[PDB]
């Protein structure tokens, strides 16, 4: 009964254990793990560079940012002989070439 | 000659301290009066002697 | 590119601009659609 | 959205939640022709004999006396000598609108 | 030191909210209000040999008012920096090195005291106890320079202990005033020049121990129905301590101001001690410095042998005529004693030969 | 653990080891000190803390 | 509002500082141009594909300032699409101090 | 600081997969890279390794461009179409863009 | 500060016209792509937009 | 304002050595150790305004604290802010603009001194040469309010200089008191209310020139064997100067401490002035203000005409009763005499009628 008028409300949230993630895909949506947009870049062997421009709550401590592009990663480990094990690593977006 | 005490207040009062009052950030917690503390800030007698 | 200023006590921006062809072309051909394509060089915008 | 008046979304209450039910607070009230007081006096001070003249030096506002600051810390239960001492505390007057609760 | 950090190009975003707040720690800049300031801290510095303007500044809540050497002039009707209080003050207020200054220039010596130039003071302590006023230099006030007023009290409260030290006083037409029930506080060792009245006493139980008054035409005035009582006005008056103070050239020298002083209810010639009033006492009296400085003993309480006044150990030093003289009235000579004092050759006016030891001065009478 | 869980007599006031002690108000003269008894009041006083 | 203040009796005045607001030069600013959430659309019905692909990097006003110089002249003021434009003066800034004749 | 800006030079992006972003504390921290890090004094749960992750509530938005002038997605997709928004406050935002209260 | 140094990486420059640049203070020039600009607190002639 | 900066990642590398020492200049957090702070710096500032807790602070090199309006409190048996020294100091302390508080509000003025409540001083100068406490607040203590002790010295190194000016006291039950052999220092223009006793005098020469003291029981005790003494204990006492002060409403008017104060030994009924020392002299007594203010003169060095105890240019004025009466014991009628005064009508028990100039007072004998 003796309740304060003009009460202003204010909405948070609060996700834990959650990396936010942004897909690159024509739709934002899964259709494969090598998505539709993964294979159109590859158009005539052209280069993109790219910048992000992000924007977080001013927080009164130092902060890192884990950011990580989804890349592929690849083994092939072939055994043809004893004593003749080997290796050829790949990751497709990001090589690690020479 | 009885004493009346508010029990299930008393329950709630102790679980907001031991669980959300003593997990504070440094700033609002303070040290008490006449004790001595280590200059470690990151020690464990600094973290456990402030209230 | 790199500048030059005099300074000045409060903060200013660059109004940069490069120079680029922003060219349309539209299509008309039927009655209840209408086509167009944008576009310009070198800063073109969208493609993959 | 407007809730109404019958809206209450907790348990309990929140203003002097730990006090007993049948407490009442220190108070003045008019029933029959005279007038009562209920009253505890957590803080005290030295008067001697007579202690009229200790009693116009306190000083009172708005704010001071504080109602829960009361005795000094780890001193126990000790008797007051109100031949030594007087006490020192808020009452609310009588003359006020509104049931007393 | 050429700052080549490179830069990308805004992406036409709603910026951030960026803000500069917090500038001033404690401090208080020229040209802003005080009344904000004031009311936020408690203890406020000034910027070092600054030049403000100030009128009428509330203070309510006490606090501390470092000046370092900071300049305050004024101009209007109004006092510079009134300060209100309550009974319930914990803590005190510390005034200290400020210069304050008036809207005067050379005062206007020959204008007469009325009541258009009563508001013309620098701090006015309404019922603030526990004020300090410590290194300041109050200049061309055609009003007081201070007024302590302090209402109805009650339960032998005497507390309220100002000290008013190590100020200058210079062409202000009242020094030191105190309103009625300011009592038991300390002033002293303030430098007094070219004033008309250094203390309008009105309150009682002061302490005097110091003060120079030079080129000066009074230095305690207390009468009836005076300038400066306030609310709680002329009661349980002239107690004080007046010890080791300097009152030279009061009538002849390099005195400026006139003699007639137009109080509220009638004009008076002043004198370098003038006193009358039938309900007060008279202060203590010792070690003081006389040259070519009146006193006018006109009436105390001597009613039922209730009240003696004792001149100890004092220069008197006045010779060419009246200048420097004593008066006193016809039925005080059995109550005025001066006992251990110098003297060249100085008028006494209805003061007996035995009462005075040892034997200076010339002895008339002045129906 | 937490803050102590105290328990309190439902009647809150009181001396520790004695009752509510009955009493009188008082009026009072100011510009002296004479303090005289009022009229219609009786008052439960508490003293010290509960 | 006031120039000078200290009392009732002595005061001086002095008229407000001078403060037009009308619209801007050819409405610029009234309409969302090159705005992100807030394209609008000329679209045919039957379908409802946006023609217009507005940017960020894209500027539609000062484009608008840029055609009008070269397409007519500028002292004319032309009332219908707000054709007027901001000038200076070209003795207050820079000044010719010659000195009262 | 509000805003930091990463910056890749152009390279082949074939068979890209996606973004995945979360603030972590320095002083949370560590860099494996070596055999020691002396300036790690910190004993808790580490987010880095652990996955246990709770500053992810904490960025207002997010803009994706690709060689200075294409802006990805793009094409007046969703309907802030220049740049992704994670949180949006209310007291602003008229509009509606609020889901799950 | 005096200088501000820019960067463009690597890409196709074909059909370039040419530069053109000034200088606009921040309090003077707003951000058109929000719907709101609630940092924008001037009311003059903007240069950004009006030459 | 929004620093667009470009970053490039973290290389997994050990990171180098970043530090954020050096963050107070010379200054003083509050609910930070001093005895950490005091060590290192000669100067020590204060936050303004700010809230401390201090207890037991030992002080071994002699720093300055400019308090800038701070606020020390305290709770314990200690006391606060021990200043121990040695005889090779150059450099001096200064403890100034501090408001000392107690643990206690409006204190206890009923409970008798005993050996528990000697320790709760604030300064207590163990043999620290040349300090200074300018501008301080005093509240509230149950024991004394200043202590300064002293060791055995020789070779008549009498220097020692200490000032305290510009105090308050307010409740403390022992102002400023000082152990044996703390000669030759000043203490002047400290404005004492509500306490028992202003000075516990033990050692002598000292000079207090405008101490008020009103409500106060006691100003001046000096007996055999007080609180107070210290190492190097009563020895060589009562020397000093005391001129121009106040000490009205002693024993009428508004006094609310008892009359017994219960020494080490004995109990003693306390006056405005009591003096009981068959090996001390007597200060001097210039240009001080009693009204209600009693005197008891028990015992002094007259024993080869010695000592002769002068009362010059002082108020008496005790009009009911005895109340501000001057006792002396009578053995010590030829001694005390009473030369240049004002009084109301005021007993004199024990004192002869022409050892009093001029004639007031009311003269009876208290066998």
């Amino acid at each position: 009964r003796n309740a304060v008028p003009n009460q202003v409300t204010e909405r948070k949230f609060l996700v834990d254990r959650y990396l936010w993630q942004i897909p690159f895909s024509s739709n934002f949506l899964n259709m494969g793990t090598l998505t539709d947009l993964g294979q159109n870049v590859m158009y005539a062997n052209s280069s993109h560079s790219l910048n992000m421009q992000f924007t977080v709550d001013p927080m009164t401590e130092p902060t890192y940012l884990m950011l990580l592009f989804g890349v592929f990663d690849q083994v092939v480990i072939n055994q043809p002989t004893r004593s003749g094990i080997s290796v050829a690593y790949l990751r497709l977006p990001f090589a690690s070439g020479s | 000659p009885a004493v009346e005490m508010n029990l299930p207040a008393n329950l709630k009062r102790t679980f907001l301290y031991s669980n959300v009052a003593m997990y504070l950030p440094d700033t609002y917690k303070f040290t008490p009066a006449n004790v001595d503390l280590p200059e470690n800030h990151l020690s464990y007698g600094y973290i456990n002697g402030r209230l | 590119m790199q500048f030059t200023v005099d300074p000045m006590t409060e903060p200013t921006y660059l109004m940069l601009l490069f120079g680029v062809f922003d060219q349309v072309v539209i299509n008309q051909p039927t009655r209840s659609g209408i086509s167009v394509a944008y576009l310009r060089l070198p800063f073109a915008s969208g493609s993959a | 959205l407007d809730r109404g008046p019958s809206f209450k979304p907790y348990g309990g209450t929140a203003y002097n939640p730990l006090a007993p039910k049948s407490a009442p607070i220190n108070s003045a009230f008019t029933v029959g022709n005279d007038t009562h007081f209920v009253a505890q006096l957590p803080q005290t001070y030295a008067a001697g004999g007579t202690g009229v003249t200790e009693a116009i030096q306190q000083q009172v506002s708005g704010v001071d006396p504080n109602p829960q600051v009361g005795q000094p810390n780890y001193a126990g239960p000790v008797v007051v000598n109100t031949t030594n001492n007087a006490g020192l505390g808020r009452i609310v007057s009588a003359d006020s609108e509104g049931q007393q609760f | 030191v050429e700052e080549l950090y490179v830069i990308n190009p805004i992406n036409q975003w709603p910026a951030p909210g960026s803000f500069s707040s917090q500038k001033p720690p404690g401090t208080l800049l020229p040209g802003e209000d005080p009344e904000a300031v004031f009311k936020q801290y408690h203890v406020v510095y000034l910027v070092p040999g600054a030049q403000y303007h100030w009128k009428n500044i509330l203070i309510e809540k006490p606090v501390w008012i470092y000046g370092n050497g900071a300049t305050v002039r004024t101009s209007g009707t109004g006092p510079i920096l009134r300060i209100v209080g309550n009974r319930t003050e914990k803590r005190d207020v510390r005034i200290q090195d400020i210069s304050f200054f008036g809207e005067d220039c050379t005062p206007n010596r020959m204008e007469p005291m009325s009541e258009k130039l009563v508001y013309q003071m620098a701090i006015w302590v309404t019922d603030m106890k526990r004020v300090t006023i410590k290194g300041c230099n109050f200049t061309n006030f055609a009003g007081a320079a201070v007024f302590f007023e302090e209402t109805a009290y009650n339960g032998f409260f005497w507390s309220m202990q100002h000290l008013i030290t190590e100020c200058r006083f210079t062409g202000c037409r009242i020094g030191i005033a105190n309103g009625g029930r300011s009592e038991y506080s300390t002033a002293s060792f303030n430098n007094f020049f070219d004033c008309q009245i250094c203390f309008n006493v009105v309150g009682g139980n002061w302490n005097r121990c110091g003060n120079i008054a030079a080129n000066c035409r009074c230095v305690y005035l207390h009468t009836t129905n005076m300038w400066y009582e306030g609310a709680g006005g002329n009661f349980n008056a002239a107690h004080g301590s007046f010890t080791g103070n300097t009152m030279n050239h009061c009538d002849y020298g390099g005195n400026l101001w006139p003699t007639a002083f137009q109080l509220p209810d009638r004009e008076i010639q002043l004198a370098g001690f003038y006193f009358d009033n039938a309900r007060a006492r008279c202060p203590t009296w010792t070690g003081n410095t006389q040259y070519y400085g009146d006193m006018k003993i006109l009436n105390f309480n001597q009613a039922n042998d209730a009240a003696i006044f004792v001149i100890d150990g004092c220069a008197l030093y006045g010779q060419p005529g009246d200048t420097g003289s004593i008066e006193t009235t016809a039925a005080l000579t059995d109550k005025v004693f001066i006992q251990g004092c110098q003297g060249n050759k100085v008028t006494l006016f209805n003061i007996k030969a035995a009462n005075v030891v040892p034997a200076i001065g010339t002895i008339k009478q002045k129906p | 653990e937490g803050p102590p869980n105290l328990a309190f007599p439902p009647h809150v006031i009181s001396n520790p080891f004695a009752p509510a002690a009955v009493g009188t108000g008082m009026t009072v003269n100011e510009q002296q000190q004479t303090a005289a008894v009022t009229a219609n009041t009786v008052a439960l006083i508490g003293y010290g803390n509960i | 509002h006031f120039a000078d203040f200290v009392d009732d009796r002595r005061a001086t005045a002095a008229g407000n500082r001078p403060n037009y607001i009308g619209f801007r030069d050819n409405f610029i600013g009234m309409m969302y141009y090159n705005s992100g959430s807030n394209t609008g659309s000329f679209s045919s019905q039957t379908q409802q594909l946006n023609i217009v692909l507005d940017l960020n990097d894209r500027n539609s006003e000062l484009s608008y300032q840029y055609l009008l110089a070269d397409l007519t002249s500028r002292w004319h003021y032309f009332a219908l699409w707000n054709q007027a434009v901001d000038d200076y003066d070209h003795h207050v800034r820079i000044l010719e101090n010659d000195g009262y004749e | 600081s509000s805003t930091v800006v990463v910056n890749i030079p152009d390279r082949s992006w074939g068979a890209f997969r996606g973004w995945s972003f979360t603030r972590l504390k320095v002083s949370e921290t560590p860099r494996i890279g070596a055999t020691q890090d002396p300036n790690f004094q910190y004993s808790g749960s580490i987010p880095y390794l652990d996955g246990t992750f709770y500053l992810s509530h904490t960025f207002q938005r997010c803009s994706i461009q690709w060689d200075s002038s294409v802006p990805w997605p793009g094409n007046d997709r969703m309907l802030t179409p220049n740049w992704f928004e994670i949180k949006r406050p209310i007291n602003q935002d008229a509009e509606g863009n609020d889901t799950m209260q």
